[PDB]
């Protein structure tokens, strides 16, 4: 069927929007400043 | 002539202070001492903004780049008649004697200096780009 | 060299900024975030709670805005510990905050106090 | 010390400053500045990097089709397509207040959803879809085919899966397969799924995966494909009663050429474009045997090249080396394949308004200014990407010694000349229209609209004379009836075709008068305008009078300084810069004829164009400030209403653009200075100072700041014009 | 660091080395020119990319080239 | 030394040191030496309390009492706001004294007793069969709450109701049948893909 619940919305977009880009840009933020051996 | 050594217990132009002064560079990376002999008291313009007023005798004064040493020098030599000279000090103590590197000024020519970074060719002579490409890194064709 | 002025040399506010506990050195890092994080998550509860978006209904103005501020603490609990982790990577007295562990130390602490605020600012309101 | 980003290039990664992570960011796919980079790897990183390009393409089409079958009314607009919006998805905004909430739902969803002007709907609704089944299915299947494609891209990198450097040169193999299989054979699967889905879909026959190994897709089943009667396949089509989707009137063909449009959907016959994809796979197949790869016959390219050179010498070596040039130059070939498909996209834009192809298309305002826009930007944006590579192969690809005498030689033994003649014809293009358009605005404000200089466009009028309409009253070749072209497709495609476009009501060879002509002189301005500074910074890219060795600094340098009178913008990247501008003001003076145009002809009101056209305050009054009436009305202190994203948009662009100016006028040096007082604030501040910066904070770059400024300025203007057509197109009808 | 260049059509007329802010070239012996002396540069890595010299140079074309290369705190000329 | 599957090979930091080793790091996330120790640890904690938890969901199913996930809106004899302030002001402190004691020794303790063991039975066996069984825990309760979101009923209904029709009740007939179904096939194809390359 592949139709998602009615609560998905509710799920998905605030963790794309706030949970996913805060570990995405944590991540590369600790990637860019880490200093080579 | 001999490389002179850095006297750190120099007296300082009289100067108020400012807000253009030493950062934590100074005391984290290297900094700048510039050194010159005057024959009288006289106020000059740092070139971190103000007026300051030479002493007779030895000056010392410290700067955050080398920029600044050398504008303070082109001063001193343009209008005063001066021959100040600077080292590079690092936080650790080393001083490195900078400028005149042999102790003649660059402008005239002295014995014993050996050139560096010259091509025995003009710019038209230069190689195209295509036979540099594929090198370690970005490579233009005035560095072969 | 410098410039000095009354109020970089005051004796008052040296003895003030002494007082603070970023300016201890010499505590455990932890402590020390845990009364920053207090003093930060108690302030913090205000304006979420008297200007959020559920600040006119009642009996949920105060749950939404300490919620919004817990939020925020652990937002900022995450940006110390990332910070701790992109700025100690090698390498008086050296204070111990400015290290791996101690700032780690002091952004856990941080969170533990920010939280601790947040939750002592709901109830001063009840 | 030394940070590990970027990886690729040791001395970025030296840089203490936050100009090493802006660098490392722009110049990541720029592989050929890489550090230890060789041919090899080049192609097989590019490789790579296709097969991830794909991987997202695919993933994006099978986002869409998901997100239309989860929260679209696509299973309700197959059976109204006239009175039923499309829907995109469905919105979750946490922000939104009651009335947006009540104001967004609509299109008969149970919450707030957006109106879709893609086009999918009919395009999938003509190719065959009909429930949201078959868009699940058609949403998994592509998405399994990104994960394929994503995993091919993984393994071609791994060892004993890397292809060697022989194996991507290989140009008549490439070519060979292209023309043949990725061409042909694609082409005529998808007669396969028009004849076998499309048509028998069309005429209310459902086939499915289910039953069409059952379902023949004509009565006589392939008895006349193989004895020759092909003729048997376009007997008895679709009459002018037929509806779309039902039996009721529907015929038998497969393999028709009636031309014209369907009386109903306003289409394209949908047995029409499977026998043209069916003759243009045949014609592609057979040009895939061209070249010789491994079985002795074929051609050789280099072959080709070196055998077409003028006797006389007036090409000078003609085409020799011109194989070695190109093969070897990953540069020339971006720059062939970005003109190329640049100038493809402007053709689908003309093509897809004037002869729509999806059922129920043409009623789509929205779609159809949106399609035309979307694919007119994209175009300039690919062209002007072409010149670019032009002029970075100059710099560096070009051989000199290499290409001696041939052609590409000859282009930079005579670049003043070109570079002179595109600047004369600039001038009077730009002269005269202006003029012209001074003058009739100087007329319809003095009161004497009969004084204005109104040229009739009698070629262009000509041309649609010659093509069957007869209002001009020409009557010749297609126009006359007794013409022997008109008289031998009487019988074929001349009927459909003629009545199509002797009609007014749709897009097809439009009524053009003195107004099409002056802004046809202002596309042609604009158009040899941008091409004037992308050719000349093509040329002037190795060197010129003022920097003889430019080549010698790159592509993309600063400037070389404020000696011999000032160099700023001197690269030919600053020349590719200036050309963006004039690129969008070139889109945009297109998109604003045709959006103006096509708005006075849904309104029913041509004559309001043909009266208001010839002069620029009827552009700004009458087409600018009026059809911005409900767009700027989409949230006012009464309420707001379903356009007020569309407004909020607008604004939002008008905000982007005026940022772009900032980075546009002011330069490097003054932000420098203030972030040097900056520097100073923060490390005198007490407990501030105890948190300190990773990387120096420095100015932005003056290369970095053009691109920047630019990138506001293009998200601006396009934010800015897709609001405002899409609020006005909709709140109109 | 920068890279700056000195060519064979050099003079030897030291104006390249009175202009630069922060003493990179210098003038060494040479028996190319009539004024027996030729531009050099042996302190690179204090270069800022001003191009003061190619402005200073008369010869034509210039006979001091200088090619922004990577960027470090001294050349950048920043003084934090 | 098996691996994590028949044929694998260690990622050159995952030699075998470490107590129930089988070279599966394929993000590559314990290149760190110091990372390694610190997710060891937390590996451990998290194994802990998934055992804890899934002996607990386990013992509610049998007895009768509400399920895992809908204890918590059940009314107890306290109130739920005095029942967070204690919780994190009781495991401030324990988590205080636990993470002091992993910076002298290194493993878990509880309270100021870093090698917490009032038997004394801790043998370098033990430690690994402590890793074994909270590994398997931890699918276990992410097994349980994928029932739960599902099916729901609960665990032990779960495995009663496998029973009725094994080859009709299962994973694959439920609804998130093709998606898993695909992700088995992939992952069935994985090893060949690592094996391929090399
Ligand atoms: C430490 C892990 C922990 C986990 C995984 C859960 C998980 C859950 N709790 Mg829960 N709880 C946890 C700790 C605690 N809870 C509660 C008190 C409650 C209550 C009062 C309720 C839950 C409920 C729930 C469920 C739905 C919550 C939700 O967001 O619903 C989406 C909306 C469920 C998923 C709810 C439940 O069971 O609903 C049927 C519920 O009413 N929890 C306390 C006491 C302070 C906890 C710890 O101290
Ligand atoms: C959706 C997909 C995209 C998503 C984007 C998402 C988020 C945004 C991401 C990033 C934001 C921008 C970050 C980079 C900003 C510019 C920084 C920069 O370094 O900028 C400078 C870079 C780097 O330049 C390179 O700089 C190099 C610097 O080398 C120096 O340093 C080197 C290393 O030490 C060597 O030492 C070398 O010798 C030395 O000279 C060289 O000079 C190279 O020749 C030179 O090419 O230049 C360049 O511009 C390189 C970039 C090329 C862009 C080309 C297209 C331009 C299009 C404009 C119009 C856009 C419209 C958008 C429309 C939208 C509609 C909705
Ligand atoms: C590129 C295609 C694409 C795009 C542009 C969108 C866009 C959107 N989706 Mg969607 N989605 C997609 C594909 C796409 N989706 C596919 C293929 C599926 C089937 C698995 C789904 C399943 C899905 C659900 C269940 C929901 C959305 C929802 C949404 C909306 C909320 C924002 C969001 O991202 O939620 C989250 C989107 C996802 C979790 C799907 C992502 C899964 C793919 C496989 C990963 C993609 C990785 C990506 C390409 C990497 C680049 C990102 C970044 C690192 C640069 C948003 C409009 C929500 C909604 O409807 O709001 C009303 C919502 O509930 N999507
Ligand atoms: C793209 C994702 C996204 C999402 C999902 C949200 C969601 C939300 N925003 Mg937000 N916002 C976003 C992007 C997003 N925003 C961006 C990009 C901006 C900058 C332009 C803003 C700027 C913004 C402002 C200025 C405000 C919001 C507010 C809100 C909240 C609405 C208040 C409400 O009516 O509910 C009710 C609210 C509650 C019941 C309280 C819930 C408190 C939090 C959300 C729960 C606990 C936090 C959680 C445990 C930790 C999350 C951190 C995580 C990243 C690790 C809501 C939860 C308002 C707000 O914060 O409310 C005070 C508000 O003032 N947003
Ligand atoms: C018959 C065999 C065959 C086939 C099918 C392909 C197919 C492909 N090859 Mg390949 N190749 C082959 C043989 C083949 N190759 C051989 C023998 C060699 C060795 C000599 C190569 C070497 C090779 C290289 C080096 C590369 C490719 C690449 C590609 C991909 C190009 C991506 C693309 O542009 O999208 C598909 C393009 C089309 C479908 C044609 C579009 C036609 C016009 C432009 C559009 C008009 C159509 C219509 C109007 C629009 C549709 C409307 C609506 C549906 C929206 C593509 C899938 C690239 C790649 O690797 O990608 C991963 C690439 O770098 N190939
Ligand atoms: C098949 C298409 C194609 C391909 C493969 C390339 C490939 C390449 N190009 Mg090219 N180009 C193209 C088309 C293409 N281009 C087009 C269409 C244009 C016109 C826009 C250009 C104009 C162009 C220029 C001027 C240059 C290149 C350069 C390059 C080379 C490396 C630069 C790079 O990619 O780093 C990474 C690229 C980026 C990081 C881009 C920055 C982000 C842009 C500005 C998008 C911003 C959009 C914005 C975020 C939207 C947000 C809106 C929303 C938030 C509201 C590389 C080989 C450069 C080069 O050769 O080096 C000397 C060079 O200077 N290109
Ligand atoms: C409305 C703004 C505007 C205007 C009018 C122009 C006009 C022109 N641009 Mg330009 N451009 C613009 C914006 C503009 N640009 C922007 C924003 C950019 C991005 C930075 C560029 C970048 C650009 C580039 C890179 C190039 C041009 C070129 C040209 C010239 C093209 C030749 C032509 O069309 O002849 C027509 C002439 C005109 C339209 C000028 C107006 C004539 C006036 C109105 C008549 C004189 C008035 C009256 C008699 C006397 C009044 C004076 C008073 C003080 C007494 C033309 C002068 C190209 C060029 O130089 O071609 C050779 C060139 O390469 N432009
Ligand atoms: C509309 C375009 C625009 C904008 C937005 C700005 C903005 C700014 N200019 Mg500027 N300027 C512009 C045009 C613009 N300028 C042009 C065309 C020129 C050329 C003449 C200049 C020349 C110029 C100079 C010479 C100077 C400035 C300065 C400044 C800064 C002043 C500080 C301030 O206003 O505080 C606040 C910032 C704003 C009001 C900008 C809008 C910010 C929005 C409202 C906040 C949104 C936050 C949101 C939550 C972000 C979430 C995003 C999400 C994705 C996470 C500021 C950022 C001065 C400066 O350096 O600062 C002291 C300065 O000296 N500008
Ligand atoms: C660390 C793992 C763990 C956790 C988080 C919980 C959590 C919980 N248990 Mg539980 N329990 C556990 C292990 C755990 N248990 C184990 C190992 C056993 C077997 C000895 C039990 C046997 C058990 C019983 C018999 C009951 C609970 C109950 C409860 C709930 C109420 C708490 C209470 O009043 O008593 C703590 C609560 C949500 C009570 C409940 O509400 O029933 C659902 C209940 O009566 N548990
Ligand atoms: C710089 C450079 C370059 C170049 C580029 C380019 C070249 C661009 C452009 C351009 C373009 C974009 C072009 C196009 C074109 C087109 C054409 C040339 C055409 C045509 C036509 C015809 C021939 C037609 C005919 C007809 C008609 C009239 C109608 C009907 C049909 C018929 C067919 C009959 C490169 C990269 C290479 C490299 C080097 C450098
Ligand atoms: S300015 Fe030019 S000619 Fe004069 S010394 Fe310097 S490099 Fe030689
Ligand atoms: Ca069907």
């Amino acid at each position: 069927p592949f139709v998602p619940p009615s609560w998905a919305p509710s799920v998905f977009v605030p963790l794309t929007g706030l949970v996913l880009p805060a570990i995405a840009m944590a991540t590369l933020f600790v990637y860019i400043e880490k200093e080579a051996p | 002539w001999t490389v002179p050594t850095l006297n750190p217990d120099t007296p300082s132009p009289i100067f108020g202070g400012s807000t253009g002064g030493l950062l934590r560079k100074a005391q984290t990376e290297e900094f700048y001492v510039i050194t010159w002999e005057a024959k009288k008291e006289q106020i000059f313009e740092m070139p971190t903004g103000g007026a300051a007023i030479m002493r007779q005798g030895p000056n010392l004064l410290k700067f955050g780049k080398k920029e600044q040493c050398l504008a303070l020098t082109t001063q001193l030599r343009n209008k005063f008649k001066l021959t100040p000279c600077f080292y590079r000090v690092f936080p650790d103590g080393k001083v490195q004697y900078l400028h005149p590197a042999d102790g003649v000024y660059p402008e005239k020519v002295n014995a014993g200096r050996v050139g560096a970074n010259q091509n025995m060719r003009r710019i038209g002579q230069n190689v195209n780009p295509i036979k540099v490409k594929f090198s370690g890194r970005m490579m233009s064709p005035a560095e072969i | 060299g410098m410039l000095e002025t009354p109020v970089t040399s005051a004796p008052i506010v040296a003895t003030y900024l002494s007082n603070l506990p970023a300016y201890r050195t010499g505590v455990a890092p932890v402590l020390r975030g845990v009364e920053i994080g207090l003093a930060h998550g108690f302030l913090l509860a205000g304006p979420f709670i008297k200007l959020g978006p559920l600040r006119n209904v009642p009996e949920t103005a105060e749950i939404a805005g300490s919620l919004s501020a817990a939020g925020l603490v652990l937002i900022l609990a995450l940006c110390l510990s990332i910070y701790g982790s992109a700025q100690f990577q090698s390498t008086v007295a050296r204070d111990p905050l400015f290290s791996a562990d101690g700032w780690s130390e002091f952004a856990a602490g941080f969170l533990v106090g920010g939280e601790a605020g947040v939750a002592w600012a709901y109830v001063c309101t009840q | 010390a030394t940070k590990l980003f970027p990886k690729f290039s040791q001395g970025l990664a030296q840089d203490p400053t936050t100009r090493r992570i802006w660098y490392g960011l722009a110049m990541a796919h720029d592989f050929e500045s890489h550090d230890g980079m060789t041919e090899e790897n080049l192609y097989q990183k590019i490789f790579a990097s296709h097969f991830g390009q794909l991987s997202i393409i695919f993933l994006w089409t099978s986002g869409n089709l998901f997100h239309v079958a989860w929260q679209g009314n696509f299973e309700q607009w197959v059976t109204d397509p006239v009175h039923i919006r499309p829907i995109a998805h469905a919105i979750w905004d946490p922000h939104f207040g009651q009335p947006a909430v009540e104001a967004f739902t609509r299109g008969g969803a149970s919450g707030p959803v957006n109106i879709s002007t893609s086009g999918v709907y009919q395009w999938w609704y003509t190719i065959g879809m009909r429930t949201n089944q078959d868009l699940y299915v058609g949403s998994v299947f592509l998405a399994l085919v990104s994960a394929i494609f994503l995993f091919a891209g993984w393994l071609h990198l791994q060892p004993n899966f890397q292809p060697s450097l022989s194996w991507f040169k290989d140009a008549e193999s490439r070519l060979n397969h292209h023309l043949s299989g990725l061409f042909g054979v694609s082409s005529l699967a998808w007669t396969g799924h028009l004849v076998h889905v499309a048509i028998p879909e069309s005429r209310g026959q459902h086939v499915g995966w289910d039953n069409f190994l059952s379902v023949l897709p004509h009565p006589q089943g392939l008895t006349p494909f193989f004895t020759g009667n092909w003729a048997a396949y376009a007997q008895s089509p679709d009459t002018a009663s037929h509806v779309f989707g039902t039996a009721q009137g529907s015929g038998q063909a497969i393999l028709t050429f009636l031309g014209g449009f369907h009386p109903q959907t306003q289409s394209l016959w949908l047995t029409d474009m499977a026998h043209h994809h069916l003759a243009i796979a045949v014609i592609f197949i057979v040009a895939g045997h061209m070249y010789r790869t491994n079985f002795g016959i074929g051609h050789r390219m280099q072959a080709i090249l070196e055998a077409h050179t003028p006797p006389s010498g007036s090409l000078g070596a003609g085409h020799k080396g011109l194989f070695d040039t190109v093969n070897n130059s990953l540069h020339f070939q971006l720059g062939l394949a970005l003109a190329s498909v640049g100038t493809i996209t402007s053709l689908v834009a003309q093509h897809m308004y004037s002869l729509p192809p999806y059922a129920f298309q043409a009623i789509d305002f929205t779609t159809q200014a949106a399609l035309y826009t979307h694919h007119q930007y994209i175009a300039g944006f690919i062209m002007c990407g072409a010149f670019a590579h032009g002029a970075i192969f100059f710099i560096r690809d070009y051989d000199p010694e290499q290409n001696k005498g041939n052609v590409l030689a000859r282009m930079l033994d005579h670049k003043e000349a070109l570079i002179s003649h595109l600047s004369w014809v600039s001038l009077f293009l730009g002269f005269h229209t202006l003029g012209l358009y001074v003058h009739n605005d100087v007329m319809q404000a003095f009161g004497t609209p009969e004084k204005q200089i109104l040229i009739e466009p009698v070629f262009a009028q000509w041309i649609q004379a010659a093509h069957g309409k007869a209002l001009y009253g020409f009557d010749f070749l297609l126009s006359s009836k007794t013409s022997a072209a008109f008289a031998n497709g009487q019988s074929l495609w001349l009927p459909g075709w003629l009545d199509a476009i002797n009609n007014n009501q749709n897009s097809l060879f439009l009524t053009i008068g003195p107004g099409d002509f002056l802004v046809h002189h202002a596309i042609a301005l604009g158009l040899h305008t941008t091409t004037l500074i992308l050719v000349k910074g093509a040329l002037d890219a190795r060197g010129s009078k003022l920097m003889p060795d430019k080549k010698d600094f790159g592509y993309s340098f600063p400037c070389d300084g404020p000696g011999r009178g000032g160099t700023c913008d001197i690269s030919a990247y600053d020349a590719f810069y200036l050309a963006v501008f004039w690129m969008l003001n070139t889109i945009g003076w297109v998109t604003f004829y045709w959006h103006w145009k096509h708005l006075t002809l849904w309104q029913g009101n041509v004559a309001q164009f043909d009266e208001s056209s010839t002069y620029l305050m009827g552009w700004l009054r009458d087409y600018l400030w009026l059809n911005s009436s409900q767009l700027i009305n989409g949230y006012n202190p009464f309420g707001m209403n379903s356009l007020s994203v569309w407004a909020w948009t607008f604004l939002f662009g008008h905000l982007i653009y005026a940022t772009g100016f900032m980075f546009l006028i002011s330069w490097r040096g003054y932000w420098q200075e203030l972030i040097e007082t900056l520097v100073w604030a923060h490390e005198k501040t007490p407990l501030a100072n105890l948190v300190y910066w990773k990387d120096k904070p420095v100015a932005l770059s003056i290369v970095q700041a053009r691109l920047v400024g630019l990138a506001h300025f293009s998200v601006g203007y396009i934010f800015t014009y897709a609001a405002f057509l899409i609020a006005s197109t909709s709140g109109r009808f | 660091a920068h890279i700056v260049k000195i060519y064979d059509t050099c003079i030897g007329c030291t104006q390249c080395v009175r202009a630069c802010p922060l003493d990179v070239l210098e003038m060494v012996p040479w028996d190319g020119c009539k004024a027996s002396q030729m531009a050099s540069a042996p302190r690179t890595e204090d270069c800022v990319g001003c191009k003061r010299c190619e402005t200073a140079c008369p010869t034509d074309f210039l006979s001091v080239r200088v090619y922004l290369g990577s960027e470090s705190t001294r050349s950048m000329g920043l003084s934090y | 030394r098996p691996m994590w599957y028949p044929g694998a090979t260690a990622p050159a930091h995952l030699d075998g040191s470490m107590l129930g080793d089988y070279g599966f790091d394929p993000l590559r996330l314990g290149v760190n030496k110091d990372n390694l120790k610190w997710f060891r640890e937390a590996e451990l904690t998290n194994g802990r309390w998934a055992m804890a938890a899934v002996v607990g969901i386990l013992f509610t199913d049998a007895v009768g009492l509400p399920k895992f996930w809908t204890a918590g809106a059940e009314k107890y004899a306290l109130d739920n706001q005095t029942l967070a302030l204690i919780e994190v002001a009781v495991f401030a402190v324990l988590e205080g004294k636990r993470y002091e004691i992993y910076k002298k020794t290194g493993e878990t303790g509880f309270l100021s007793f870093a090698p917490f063991d009032p038997m004394g039975m801790k043998s370098e066996e033990m430690k690994l069969k402590e890793l074994k069984n909270g590994r398997l825990a931890m699918l276990a309760f992410l097994g349980f709450c994928s029932q739960a979101a599902v099916y729901g009923k609960g665990p032990i209904e779960t495995l009663q109701l496998h029973l009725a029709d094994p080859g009709h009740n299962n994973i694959y007939t439920s609804s998130v049948g093709p998606e898993t179904a695909v992700t088995v096939a992939v992952l069935c194809v994985l090893p060949m893909i690592i094996e391929a390359t090399k």
